[PDB]
């Protein structure tokens, strides 16, 4: 109904008779995955997911319903024009809508929350909670696909796998391995996307693109306020523009479509800069007050062995549990 | 300066030849005075010579600026097409204004920065925590100790002392110089200073070809490194060097590991055969200064 | 031992300088990029610990001049 409000997603009824949106009551079916498989057949689609009560599950449901919007929209195109333009679009369009749902204003105005908590402290809290997973991932993706490019193209011979991988980690993400590694180990294998053949820069491109989409839609939504609570709900023109963009799947270069929607044909982090503006200002004030270096004035620092010989790992060293035992 | 300003030539062949000849004469004079100043800088007297070098560089850069501006405004539409390799090369050499694109204040800042870099590197010195009255320098003393001593502690002290004393007070100057050079060569027409530096070799696949060459030459250096690492492990023990791993920097021959020639003392294989030297000949027949040059003749 | 031990250094120094000029090396990865290049190409481990404060290229004469 939120989709239909802005004349979007005239959902065909086959979903309410042949699509399973629930946990598997019987049979050893899929436990919990994160995909929205489409029936295709030129006619229909489906969802296969899990159902819970948490807000995270609701956000995931909105995310996969946004994925279903894409399919419902690009089916008149041929069988090879199914991937949506840039490969990172599917997450992006599937995520920007979630950015509208998670706002407390959306929950209150749709009836899930009693009233809007117009509090600066809550604003900063929520912004830092969400910026702990939409920013700490930004060096990643780029890191992984840069390393994979290096290994493929030949600049990283099999005698330099871990060296290049850990130099990249200490460069971009700035996290050093607690154990002194060497070239026998293959630390890139721990990630699931390295052994399986899966590109990983699509997620970085999406994490850059979704906020630009949010800013463009908000500018076309008529609400020139803060970017936090700027849901696309009840915006017929915004839905029409999103439908127009979604009409063509890979039929044109992604740069042209982005120029059509936002106004420029290249990626920009400026909407992302504006989105995290209050949390960035608060972070700058906190860093200045604490008096600490911004980052990486001393590298080649690897943590000492914590007595990691596997006999004392079970020893608990939590402050709260220690205080409770003391009392 | 009458020769500073070029006349009103033409894009035609005769005008191009006249421009080339005038540049030849003017540059002959300019580099004559420049080489005179530079040579007098570093033979006997250094006082009032670095400043003379700076003013000579400034005037030569202004001369190059004027001539390059003239060459641009007189040959830019026809720079690519000249039907003569010599003309193309000379006009490309002249057109590269280089460090003249900066304004007067920026140009003075860049020249002062280069002079400061050179002087800071030249006068840098490192010595002991105590008895700090007189101490070493780079070439007369530091190279001798780092190439003749065989003590790990003293080698480390010399290496760390020189690297600190010559790198620490040099960072902000290098940052400013990189910014200025990038700006100047961006205004020149090249994407960056590194692109201009690569432009000398004139090959689009320069980096790829160099990487291929080094990948071809890698086994040689790997084997040599393994052999020298084993020798150094034998000499210094299994505490300051391990068989599987890199080699500490100072343990090698030169200061920056540029050449290991000074390590031949404890690397040479089969030492029973005598080493090759003709010092005994100098002991027999005197070689004061010219014998090694008459042999070149 | 005079020439091959030099070849990687020749391939290394100007590669680092290109990295610094082209912008891939901000003034916070001078020493880090330099020493990673040294450990990658020449197989040389710096003896003492080095932070970003040090500039382990000015020791070579061709970097300042
Ligand atoms: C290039 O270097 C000159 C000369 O200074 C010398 O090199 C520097 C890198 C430092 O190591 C200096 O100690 C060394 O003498 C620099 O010109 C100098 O500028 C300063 C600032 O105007 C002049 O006065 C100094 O100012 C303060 C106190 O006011 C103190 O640092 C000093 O006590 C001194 O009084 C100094 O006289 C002047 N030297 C000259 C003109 O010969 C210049 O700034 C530098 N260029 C760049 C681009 O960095
Ligand atoms: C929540 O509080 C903020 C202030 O912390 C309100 O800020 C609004 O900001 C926009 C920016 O364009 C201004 O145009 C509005 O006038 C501001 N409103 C004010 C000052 O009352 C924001 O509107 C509040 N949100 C809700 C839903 O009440
Ligand atoms: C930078 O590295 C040096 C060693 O190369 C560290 O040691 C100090 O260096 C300073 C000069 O920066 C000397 O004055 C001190 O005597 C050194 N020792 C001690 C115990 O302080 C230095 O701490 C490192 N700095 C940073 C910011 O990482
Ligand atoms: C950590 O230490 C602080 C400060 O010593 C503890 O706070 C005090 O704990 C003692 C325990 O005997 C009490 O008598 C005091 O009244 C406490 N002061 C307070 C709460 O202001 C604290 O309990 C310790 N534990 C944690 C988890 O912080
Ligand atoms: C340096 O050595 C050269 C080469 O022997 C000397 O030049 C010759 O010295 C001999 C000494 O018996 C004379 O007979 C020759 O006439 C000299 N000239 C030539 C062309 O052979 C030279 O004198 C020595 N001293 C200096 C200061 O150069
Ligand atoms: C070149 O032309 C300028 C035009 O202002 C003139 O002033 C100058 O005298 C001319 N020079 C020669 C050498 O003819
Ligand atoms: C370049 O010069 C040659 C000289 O033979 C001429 O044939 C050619 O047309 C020129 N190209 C242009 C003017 O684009």
């Amino acid at each position: 109904e939120f989709f239909t409000s802005l004349e979007l997603s005239p959902m065909p009824p086959e979903f309410w008779e042949g699509s399973m949106l629930e946990k598997p009551a019987d049979g050893r079916e899929v436990v919990c995955h994160a995909s929205a498989w489409d029936f295709y057949n030129r006619k229909d689609f489906r969802i296969k997911q899990c159902t819970r009560v948490t807000m995270d599950q609701l956000s995931t449901v909105h995310h996969e319903m946004g994925h279903i919007q894409y399919y419902l929209q690009y089916k008149d195109l041929p069988v090879s024009l199914r991937r949506g333009a840039n490969p990172g679009f599917h997450e992006a369009i599937g995520d920007v809508l979630a950015l509208s749902v998670s706002t407390p204003e959306h929950l209150h105005k749709i009836g899930l929350l009693d009233r809007v908590t117009n509090d600066t402290e809550s604003d900063i809290n929520y912004l830092l909670k969400m910026a702990l997973e939409k920013i700490a991932f930004l060096p990643f993706g780029y890191l992984v696909d840069q390393w994979r490019w290096g290994v493929f193209s030949g600049r990283t011979p099999p005698s330099r796998y871990n060296f290049d991988w850990w130099y990249l980690r200490t460069k971009y993400q700035g996290i050093c391995p607690p154990v002194t590694r060497n070239e026998t180990h293959f630390d890139a294998g721990a990630k699931f996307h390295v052994p399986n053949v899966t590109p990983y820069i699509r997620y970085f491109v999406s994490f850059v693109l979704q906020f630009q989409f949010h800013e463009a839609l908000c500018k076309e939504a008529g609400y020139e306020g803060p970017l936090h609570q700027c849901d696309i709900y009840r915006s017929t023109k915004a839905g029409a523009k999103l439908r127009k963009v979604l009409q063509a799947g890979s039929s044109r270069p992604w740069q042209e479509v982005l120029k059509d929607m936002v106004g420029l044909d290249a990626l920009d982090a400026q909407p992302l800069l504006k989105y995290f503006q209050p949390v960035t200002q608060w972070l700058q004030e906190q860093n200045q007050q604490n008096g600490e270096v911004l980052g990486w004035p001393e590298y080649q620092w690897h943590p000492p062995l914590p007595d990691n010989y596997p006999e004392g790992i079970d020893l608990v060293t939590d402050e709260a549990e220690a205080s409770k035992f003391v009392e | 300066d009458p020769g500073l300003q070029p006349g009103n030539f033409s894009a035609d062949e005769a005008g191009a030849q006249l421009f080339a000849q005038s540049y030849n004469s003017s540059a002959e004079q300019v580099l004559f005075q420049s080489v005179a100043a530079s040579w007098a800088h570093d033979t006997n007297i250094t006082a009032e010579n670095a400043r003379r070098q700076e003013e000579a560089a400034l005037l030569s850069q202004e001369f190059a600026e004027a001539w390059g501006q003239k060459a641009k405004e007189l040959y830019e539409p026809i720079w690519q097409n000249f039907t003569d390799p010599q003309l193309r090369r000379i006009i490309g050499a002249v057109r590269t204004l280089g460090s003249a694109n900066l304004p007067l204040a920026k140009r003075q800042q860049y020249n002062a920065l280069l002079s400061n870099m050179s002087r800071i590197y030249s006068t840098a010195k490192v010595c002991l925590p105590n008895k700090t009255a007189t101490c070493w320098s780079l070439d007369p003393d530091l190279t001798n100790i780092l190439a003749s001593s065989r003590s790990y502690a003293m080698l480390l002290f010399a290496w760390e002392g020189w690297h600190n004393a010559a790198g620490i007070p040099l960072k902000p100057l290098y940052e400013d110089f990189t910014a200025l050079s990038n700006e100047a060569y961006k205004q020149d027409g090249f994407t960056d200073t590194g692109a201009y530096w690569r432009s000398w070799y004139n090959s689009p696949t320069f980096e790829d070809d160099l990487e291929h060459l080094y990948q071809q030459l890698e086994p040689l250096y790997l084997n040599l490194h393994a052999f020298v690492r084993r020798a150094l492990h034998r000499r210094y023990g299994d505490r300051y060097i391990n068989l599987r791993g890199p080699i500490p920097a100072h343990l090698l021959g030169d200061m920056w590991a540029q050449s290991w020639e000074n390590i031949y003392d404890m690397v040479v294989p089969f030492p029973d055969k005598p080493n090759l030297d003709v010092t005994s000949t100098m002991l027999q027949q005197g070689w004061n200064a010219t014998h090694m040059f008459r042999v070149a003749e």
